[PDB]
């Protein structure tokens, strides 16, 4: 007797799917929507290399920390990678004013160029090579931050300094300088003859007056003194005016800056792996069409939505009771 | 299922059918065999693929950078950022999981409906020219060669071509 | 559809029918014509309207003011706010899109079910007093004047009143 | 409903049936009575219970502490936190409400489908050995004692055992 | 032969809808859920007018910048509208302390009333009309902020100023004052005889002592000097005490303030257009029943949820298969 | 004639549920997903009691505000409960520096132990018992903050104070100290002979110099003078160095601190109610299985999601129109 029957596909597949009303429903074909894989590499972000400071902090790199690698011109970056605890930060101990906002500003830069702004050879009535410490060694020799100059009295005097720089460049330029807070009046007198001292810094926007703070402090890297750093963005064709009586850590080098966008500072122990992505993670980059992932929350770029799950499996086939 | 077909009156899938998702099986004098219903299979595949692609593509993804930039005298703001991240993670996790469950159920029920509709189309095609076995199998009241089954899958089964032989065999069977 | 009604065995909508969404067409000795089923149509409209209104009204809306009030030394907080706004936009966009797709689909399938269920109700009303043509149309085994069909729309078809006549015409054409 | 069962062709629930969710009422010579279908009822209960449990368990809940820690010179940040909290409240409220509505509808349709599938199961069991009344009731063309209906509920109805007698009454009714 | 047929509606509608499994499905009737229309005008928020400063910043308006238009009394507003870059801010260059928190405080005010607090005629031993600058011109004539007074030495003296105001009003009141930072000791002496100078301000809550900051600065509007402004909220029955030796920009007018709610500062170039809404946008107002919109993210009021899409179209009719 | 009918359950239920397309659908059985019940009491959080300050602020409690209840050692807490406006804050009026960050830091503590670091009996050339006021009464007698010491000149001199404490403990320790801002030069002279005065405080991290601020202020609790408080976390094996000329409110007691997690400060009028939860609310605790709640937004612990609704009812039974 002749027959026709209507039926559906089956296979030996073992993929399981969950349902609002059922769990572990074995099925013909399934597709995971959740991304779990990364490349283990730090990569370019949209074809733009990140700035990787290996054992240096942003501060140690901006200032010329001798223990930080020699300065290499990276004219452009998309994000910054620091390690959890860079060993090389401030060789001479102290502080950096509005440091976090500066790091955020530098997180993504379209053009960056170190530029000599006030030559060390132009300080004529002050000693510019005695401002040196064993805590900041350069080549066996005791030294100091390299883009910045620690001025010490000459002969037995410290003439009042008046110096100004006009930004004749076509870009904003980041200017950095500092104060020395010594441990006692005798160190004051010894380094800069004048006992009561100031540093005034002026711009079309800035109106600052810093006074050293003598205080007995615990030793850090063997030092009880402190270096406190400050910065501004000198607009093109504006000028910056420094005046000081002592305790002045003057600029020598500064930075041309062009900023078009923002990112952040990524903490990772990984390193560059000649690579490009649209999504970078401290554990590695992601090539992602999937709408969700579970790698790591601290991401940068057009990444899928971070989620706490091990599986988002979509049924595409049909019920398969083998 | 919702339409009583797939794990209802048809009790089992066909390992033998590989060409498609839904189809037909015949056993006549020329032998037996499976053959897939191309069209309905294409509709189902295109539909489900459309569903996955809509779950994926409807996602809006902009550039964001995160992000731990507050110091230890800015921990209240830090906590605000944590409540934000944790809130978004909770929202996305809940919504993703439930989306997956809901749309999976609908997918299975969709297959169910497709099989059922196939059965109904054939059923109405042969009418009183065959017996419904309940399996999803139809027993012919006449001789349906390969071109005839061809006509059923085509949807061109010529009912009046066989109606009479069928009435005859039927009343032959009648008592 | 999922219920095989709307683009399955009934192949096409009726341009001619204007009163409603689902209904009937008769052809008898008094002539032919369309007539809409008010009850089911009204239930369908009320359901769909209730749906749109629930997608709209369930939205909770409070006052919020936004909002760019941080200076250029507060850009980390600006970024936290950006991540918040963008996060919420992503959430709302995704959820709105998928909600629309899902409920649109369900609406269409709702129509499918309405048409199909109407067909089944008629089917159950007449049983052996008519033949299924497959069209979603029924061929009467007897004569159905205007009162008969108007009464079918009433859901008051008296099956035994025509039982013998229908039977006779039926066994007459059967062979 | 979507499957025409629950407030469709079966119009009303059984106060009399307390044992379960879906079942049967028989009237024979030995008397009448209700009896619930264990299988379909347990399937439905497990399904719905699983649905609730999935709405509940898929929720991710981490520890948060909130939270009014900003002074009156930090009111911009206070406002950012307010926009965040209010944003999340709006999200959760909308999604919760709509989730409940959607899954409620699907649940009711699920009951509908279960009932319909049961009716169809009995229907396919008896075939032409009984008449469909429209009630959701089957009128036997033969004698069905307690054990017979027992067999119907068991899904062990032996059709050929009654086929000939049933045929006799069926065609006797024919004219 | 007699017939009964079951069928469904169709029409010539071209309205399309998308579905989870299908796209561009032509349909009988549809309804867009997304609001895309605005009125292009700045409107009242719940029938309360906004404060629209045309070419003035909040700073220029609060102090009396002459080039800000003459002060018009708006006793109440729901939100504030500034332009992207107001030309009239601080006529004399300088800064405003806690400016953003003040703007946020003023964003929505229930009652606002300017009040004379210290009459200009009550300064008897100081010059109160020589305090005028070309950077603050009124009508070709050099002038100054009108709500605040730049005090200058009389003959060759600047007596210590001791002044207090007791808030006998029934409302909190916003009080404003400032410091002058000159460029050198000679300008100091020229304006205020006394070389070492202070301004002390006291309240039940406030304990401030300001000292001018001499620094050589670049010229802004031809001036190297700077004006720095400060403020408080004086509670009813508290008093404010000023003592000064020089460089004091004294209050004359202050503001009665009642605050019951908050909004923000909206940036828009538009103008008032006699209008009322529950949702305002920099591009125009929204009459909103819809739950979603795509106009602009920076909204104020009970607004629909901002979303990135061009249409959210809901199927209401049925398939229209031709 | 014999019959079989297929049907479904019904009962006397009045339970209603809503649907996308229908409202008020009476049903067989329903289940609310929304939690509305709390116990009205303050409870332990994971078996860890909160710190409940009755009428004292955190500031009044840390310093020894005499009018605050006697100090009892609670070595551990999970969160802090203050009242909306604690009556006892700063008995002598003034301010607390970085107060909110300190409260946030103390919100959840794993170990806390008050410890004497500088004994009052060690002040020999300075008066350590004259630093007393009627606004800070202890036992009828005029007094002061109890963990901190107001030093006054002895005979007619105030020798420069140089003091250091080395954290020989194994835990971080919270150190608190203050400045007195007097009302006139004559009070300066009267309390501390020296007219121009400082307090310098040094640590491996901290480098601070505070200078008292004379300003004429309105009376608060009968006083026009002000007390300004400061704090640090002294790391183990670091030392803190104080130098002062006058106006010094020296530490006597400080606190051993161990922090492993964070919570917040809850504002509530409730009291302890011997209890444990995973979710605390200012209105009462929550024993919560539900995924949503509508009690209160200001929660602490693993709580369900806050939602604005009165009802989230899931249909489980079936349509029951009797
Ligand atoms: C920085 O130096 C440049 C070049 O000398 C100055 O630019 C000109 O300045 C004069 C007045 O000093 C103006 O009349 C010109 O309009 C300026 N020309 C350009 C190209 O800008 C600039 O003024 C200096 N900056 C400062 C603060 O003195
Ligand atoms: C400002 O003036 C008011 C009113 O004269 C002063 O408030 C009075 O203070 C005394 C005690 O110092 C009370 O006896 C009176 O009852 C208060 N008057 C009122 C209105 O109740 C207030 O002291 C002055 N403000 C300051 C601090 O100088
Ligand atoms: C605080 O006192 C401790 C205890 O003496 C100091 O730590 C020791 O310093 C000596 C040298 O003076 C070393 O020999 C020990 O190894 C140190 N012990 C430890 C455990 O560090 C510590 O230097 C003092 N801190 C400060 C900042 O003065
Ligand atoms: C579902 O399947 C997974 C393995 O695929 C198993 O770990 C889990 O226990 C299963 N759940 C149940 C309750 O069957
Ligand atoms: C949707 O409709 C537009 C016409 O408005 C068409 O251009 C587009 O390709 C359609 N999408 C598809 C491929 O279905
Ligand atoms: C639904 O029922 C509630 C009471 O449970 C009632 O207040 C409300 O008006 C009802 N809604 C409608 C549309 O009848």
């Amino acid at each position: 007797q002749d027959q026709i029957c209507i039926g559906y596909h089956a296979n030996n597949s073992t993929e399981q799917v969950d349902t609002i009303m059922e769990k572990n429903v074995t099925v013909t074909h399934a597709q995971d929507i959740l991304e779990k894989k990364h490349n283990g590499k730090l990569c370019d972000l949209d074809g733009v290399k990140p700035l990787i400071l290996r054992d240096c902090s942003v501060a140690g790199w901006l200032l010329g920390n001798p223990m930080c690698d020699e300065f290499i011109n990276v004219p452009e970056w998309s994000y910054i990678v620091e390690k959890a605890n860079p060993v090389n930060d401030l060789c001479y101990p102290g502080d950096f004013n509005d440091y976090e906002e500066l790091k955020h500003l530098l997180s993504r830069i379209n053009h960056f160029e170190k530029i000599q702004i006030i030559p060390k050879s132009s300080w004529s009535s002050h000693e510019a090579s005695l401002g040196v410490s064993s805590a900041c060694p350069y080549q066996g020799k005791s030294s100091f931050f390299r883009n910045v100059v620690w001025l010490i009295k000459k002969d037995s005097t410290y003439p009042t300094i008046k110096r100004s720089y006009n930004n004749t460049n076509q870009e904003d330029l980041l200017v950095l300088w500092g104060i020395h807070h010594p441990n006692d009046a005798a160190e004051q007198t010894k380094l800069y003859q004048n006992p009561t001292t100031y540093i005034s810094v002026g711009t079309s926007t800035l109106n600052q007056r810093l006074v050293p703070r003598i205080a007995t402090r615990s030793k850090v890297k063997g030092l009880s003194g402190r270096m406190e750093f400050f910065w501004t963005i000198l607009k093109p064709n504006d000028a910056i005016n420094f005046e000081s009586n002592g305790n002045f850590i003057a600029p020598e080098y500064a930075y041309k800056i062009v900023k078009k966008g923002d990112s952040t500072i990524m903490k990772s122990e990984l390193e560059y792996g000649n690579c490009n992505t649209k999504c970078q993670t401290p554990m590695g980059a992601i090539n992602s069409s999937m709408p969700f992932h579970n790698i790591h929350p601290l991401t940068i770029g057009e990444c899928p939505k971070y989620v706490k799950s091990n599986r988002l499996v979509l049924a595409i086939g049909l019920r398969n009771s083998p | 299922g919702l339409f009583g077909a797939i794990a209802g009156f048809i009790e089992g899938g066909w390992q033998g059918m590989v060409d498609g998702w839904y189809g037909y099986h015949h056993s006549n004098e020329q032998g037996s065999g499976y053959a897939a219903d191309k069209e309905s299979t294409q509709k189902a595949i295109d539909g489900v693929t459309n569903k996955v692609n809509s779950i994926i593509d409807k996602m809006n993804t902009q550039f964001e950078a995160v992000g731990r930039e507050f110091n230890n005298l800015e921990r209240r703001i830090e906590n605000l950022n944590k409540k934000m991240e944790d809130g978004f993670l909770d929202v996305w996790t809940y919504n993703a999981e439930l989306l997956v469950l809901m749309e999976n159920e609908r997918t299975l029920d969709f297959h169910d409906s497709n099989v059922k509709n196939l059965y109904d189309k054939v059923r109405l095609q042969l009418r009183d020219n065959a017996k419904e076995l309940g399996n999803g199998c139809f027993e012919f009241y006449h001789k349906c060669d390969n071109e005839c089954m061809e006509s059923v899958r085509n949807g061109t089964y010529d009912y009046p071509q066989y109606s009479e032989e069928a009435r005859l065999k039927r009343e032959e069977i009648s008592g």
